[PDB]
């Protein structure tokens, strides 16, 4: 029984590794059997702080990491009168009488995959030429 | 429908709106949790502040935490949480992740990385440095020489710690200083309180509850009634899903502007 | 003729003497009064979740 | 090697094929009518009653369409939001070097490079990363002749018996010299300093 | 299909990866003077 209700198929322990399948109230579970315990924020360590004490490094490495950013997605276009009423007379007939409420939706459309066009072409094109090396 | 027969079959036929609206509001909650854990897991260590505190003068006794109350939080934290003021018909609160002391756990790292490392823990490992030093290099990196501050030392720490006090005050005695967590608050439970609210509505048919309906008409006509009801409720309950969508997208942004400044001007000089 | 679900409970409140019937806010009915005995109940729905 | 690095172009995909999925679903639904398909209400009874059957389908459809539509525009301002994101970083971090913490990489920020992706970018950051630490004793300026002497730049240490300046990124001691110290005042309001030649 | 059409995009793959190439060649051989 827990803060987030009760769970059963699995056993609490009194250890707490990182965080696997979120629960909640600040518990999650992981396999191993299923074990449940309480999330540990991370290691535990105390800075040796002194008023005439420094420490400085003696050496260095380089780091190459990734960081991923989608900037588009992909454009659609429906068609109201052929979704709805699928090539019927009277079916367009009776929608006539409902105003214009699908050329609005088809403008929507066409502004976001304008704004898809321009979001990609705003992103890459940064640069005037083209260098080859 | 509220444990209604009839009521059930009759939505049978509208499709799946529901397992969409569940998708909507289980994406929200899945970004307010994203968003939490940006903003407040920055380390990657639990640095502790040394028992003896002696910061050449300076004195952070109102925001260290303090041991002797539970909740291990510092005078400000427990001034700003006593400032703030706040299952009934199928909705339900799901609670977050995150546990108040684990926040504190969190801000009690930073605060004690950024007084004792200087800015070196927020780009490798924490490097040890008496706290008048690393004042002094944050005079130098605003184009004012580190003679200044030797020469002004006990002053500019009075200075310093006059300061904190009078904030102290401001909000102790003086309200409407947080503005703004209060309005979200208000806005959700006004939310919740209209959702809950247009249960009673009539929408055009006989009566507002579905067990006079069913007890005083024969079916011909208590679908039609049925009908009015469900959709009425139904158009209620996208609007709230649409304000809540909304919302949520500004959160967002706000969220990310904290993180961007907590990364920036907490963990280094801007 | 007030028709409704959940648990009944004993309850505290003092109704003054000819209400018979208490809503809190939003409209959602919480406490009853028996016509027989003539004391104050309490109603909660009972539990369910996802 | 390994996979499932790439959640969130896979996320914005998925959404994507899921709500054209139930949009296309949404057409099987009878919304109170005697039929989901329009011809077979056509072909099987007079008009008079087909355009109520017809209205119902209609107002179905239409409640279904305008749901998908919001849902896009929610969305393409999301996505529109992490495009200005990607052009700043690509503006900040490859044309020039950023000073600004965490912006781009952990640690000091060197350079990046742009790579491309079926619906996005992929940023490598170079950074560079101290290590190997070391105590060592520090006073924060030096007192000789009645003076008081700084550092220009770096950092007064001792490794037990001598003093020297180091950079703070790098050990790298040096002799104390007036070419690399100033002079300011005399020995006797600075809290800590030393006395050295 | 029912009515549902997708466009395709107005740059090519290999124009963004041209885009990308020239990008990476300037910064290497030009530092940041280029920008
Ligand atoms: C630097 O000096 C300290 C003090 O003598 C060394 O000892 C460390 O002290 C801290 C807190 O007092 C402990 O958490 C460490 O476990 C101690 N390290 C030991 C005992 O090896 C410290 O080792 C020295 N070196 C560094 C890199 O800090
Ligand atoms: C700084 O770190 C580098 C890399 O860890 C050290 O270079 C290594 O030195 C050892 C001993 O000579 C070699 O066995 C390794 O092959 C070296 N690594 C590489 C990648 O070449 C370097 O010695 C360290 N600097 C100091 C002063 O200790
Ligand atoms: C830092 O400031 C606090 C005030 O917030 C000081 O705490 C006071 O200390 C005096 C003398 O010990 C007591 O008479 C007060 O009652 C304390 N105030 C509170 C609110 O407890 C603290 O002494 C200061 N630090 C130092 C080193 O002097
Ligand atoms: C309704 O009738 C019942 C039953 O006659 C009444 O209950 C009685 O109340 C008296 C007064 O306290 C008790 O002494 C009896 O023992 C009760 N009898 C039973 C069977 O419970 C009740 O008071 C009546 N209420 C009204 C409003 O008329
Ligand atoms: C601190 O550094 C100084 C300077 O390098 C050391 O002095 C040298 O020590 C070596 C080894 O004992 C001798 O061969 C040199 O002749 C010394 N130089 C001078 C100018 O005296 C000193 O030993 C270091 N101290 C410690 C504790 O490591
Ligand atoms: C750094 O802190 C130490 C405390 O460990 C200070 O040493 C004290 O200095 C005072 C004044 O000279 C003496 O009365 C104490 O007896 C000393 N304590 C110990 C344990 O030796 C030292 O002065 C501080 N240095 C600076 C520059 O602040
Ligand atoms: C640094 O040197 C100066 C002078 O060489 C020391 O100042 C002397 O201190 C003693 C003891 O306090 C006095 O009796 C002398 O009169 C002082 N002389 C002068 C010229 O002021 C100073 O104490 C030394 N620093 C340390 C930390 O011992
Ligand atoms: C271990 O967990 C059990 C419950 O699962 C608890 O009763 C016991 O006290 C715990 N032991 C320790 C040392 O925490």
């Amino acid at each position: 029984q827990t803060r987030a209700g009760c769970l059963i198929g699995a056993e609490h322990v009194n250890n707490s590794y990182e965080c696997d399948i979120p629960i909640g109230a600040g518990i999650c579970a992981s396999y191993q059997s299923i074990i449940a315990y309480t999330m540990s924020l991370g290691a535990e360590n105390s800075v040796a702080y002194s008023n005439n004490s420094i420490a400085i490094p003696t050496n260095f490495t380089i780091s190459v990491t990734t960081e991923i950013l989608p900037v588009s997605m992909t454009k659609t276009s429906v068609d109201c009168t052929m979704y709805i009423c699928g090539d019927s007379t009277e079916c367009s007939n009776l929608l006539l009488q409902y105003g214009s409420f699908c050329t609005q939706l088809n403008r929507a459309l066409t502004g976001i995959a304008v704004e898809q066009d321009k979001n990609t072409q705003e992103v890459f094109a940064q640069v005037k030429q083209i260098y080859k090396t | 429908c509220g444990d209604s027969t009839e009521c059930s079959n009759l939505l049978l036929q509208y499709g799946s709106f529901c397992t969409q609206l569940n998708r909507a509001l289980t994406g929200i909650a899945v970004e307010q949790d994203k968003n939490t854990q940006e903003v407040f897991a920055q380390v990657k260590q639990i640095y502790k502040t040394p028992p003896i505190k002696d910061f050449g003068g300076f004195n952070f006794s109102q925001i260290l935490p303090d041991p002797s109350k539970p909740s291990k939080r510092s005078f400000i934290e427990d001034l700003l949480f006593n400032k703030v003021t706040l299952k009934f018909n199928g909705l339900t609160v799901l609670p977050p992740l995150l546990t108040d002391e684990m926040i504190a756990q969190y801000t009690s790292a930073l605060l004690a990385g950024t007084i004792t490392s200087g800015w070196t823990f927020g780009a490798g490992a924490a490097l040890q440095i008496p706290f008048a030093m690393q004042m002094a290099y944050r005079f130098n990196g605003i184009g004012v020489t580190q003679n200044v501050l030797y020469e002004n030392q006990k002053l500019i720490a009075n200075q310093f710690n006059s300061a904190i006090g009078k904030i102290q005050d401001s909000l102790s005695s003086t309200a409407s200083a947080l503005g703004k967590l209060q309005n979200v608050v208000n806005q959700n439970a006004q939310a919740l309180n209209t959702l809950v609210k247009q249960l009673s509505s009539n929408f055009g048919a006989i009566s507002s509850v579905l067990n006079d309906i069913l007890s005083r008409l024969d079916p011909p006509e208590a679908e039609v009634q049925i009908d009015r009801l469900i959709t009425g409720r139904l158009q209620s309950l996208q609007t709230y899903v649409t304000q809540q969508l909304i919302r949520a997208a500004e959160i967002r942004a706000s969220a990310n502007l904290a993180a961007t400044k907590m990364s920036e001007c907490v963990l280094g000089q801007s | 003729g007030l028709t409704g679900t959940g648990v009944l409970t004993e309850s505290n409140k003092k109704f003054l003497p000819f209400q018979q019937f208490g809503r809190d806010i939003a409209d959602t009915t919480d406490a009853v009064r028996d016509p027989q005995t003539l004391e104050i109940l309490d109603i909660t729905p009972c539990s369910f979740g996802g | 090697s390994t996979a499932s690095a790439l959640g969130k172009l896979q996320n914005v995909v998925n959404q994507n094929a899921q709500a054209l999925n139930t949009l296309v679903k949404q057409l099987s639904s009878n919304f109170g009518a005697i039929s989901s398909v329009l011809n077979d209400i056509l072909s099987r009874l007079d008009p008079p009653e087909a355009e109520v059957q017809i209205d119902r389908l209609i107002t179905g459809r239409l409640q279904s369409l305008q749901t998908y539509v919001t849902q896009q525009l929610i969305r393409a301002a999301e996505i529109r939001a992490s495009a200005n994101l990607a052009a700043t970083k690509m503006s900040e971090c490859v044309l020039g070097q950023s000073k600004r913490v965490d912006f781009c990489g952990k640690g000091y920020h060197l350079m990046s490079f742009p790579q491309s992706a079926p619906h996005g970018v992929v940023f490598l950051h170079v950074t560079y990363v101290p290590a190997q630490e070391k105590n060592f004793t520090t006073a924060p300026a030096i007192c000789h002749d009645g003076k008081a002497h700084f550092p220009r730049e770096g950092v007064f240490v001792s490794n037990g018996t001598h003093w020297f300046v180091t950079q703070r990124n790098f050990y790298e001691p040096q002799i104390i010299t007036t070419d690399n110290t100033f002079v300011s005042g005399n020995c006797d309001v600075v809290i800590g300093i030393v006395n050295n030649t």
